[PDB]
């Protein structure tokens, strides 16, 4: 979490902020993840 | 005697020797600056000209002796 705040502070022109972090504009494809109890039983947690 | 054609060849020569190095050093660290920062490149470009003529203005300082020892 700081290696994060610490090398992403230093990396901060637009040109080199590419790949991952880089911040697209026009999004068009999104994608999620979900985690779900491998077995039911647990309550409205699973319908939540 | 001809002398002055020792001078000739001494200034053009000797004068070729320094701008000769500083040239290639220049134009290296600018690609390799482009090639780290390609966005820059407009702004570093202006940097490297305007530094890499005060290098010939030595050589052409050479060659302006080495026609003055001619005439």
């Amino acid at each position: 979490r700081e290696v994060m705040a610490n090398l992403t502070a230093r990396v901060v022109g637009a040109a080199r902020r590419g790949t991952l972090l880089e911040k697209r504009e026009t999004v068009k494809s999104v994608a999620l993840l979900v985690v779900t109890p491998d077995r039911g039983l647990c309550g409205s947690l699973v319908a939540n | 005697e001809g002398l002055n054609l020792v001078a000739t060849a001494l200034a053009v020569g000797l004068g070729a020797i320094g701008p000769g190095v500083g040239i290639g050093i220049i134009v290296s660290g600018a690609v390799q600056a482009i090639g780290r920062n390609p966005e820059i490149e407009n702004r570093v470009v202006t940097y490297m000209f305007i530094g890499i003529a005060f290098t010939e203005a030595l050589a052409i300082f050479g060659l302006v002796i080495a026609f003055l020892i001619g005439f």
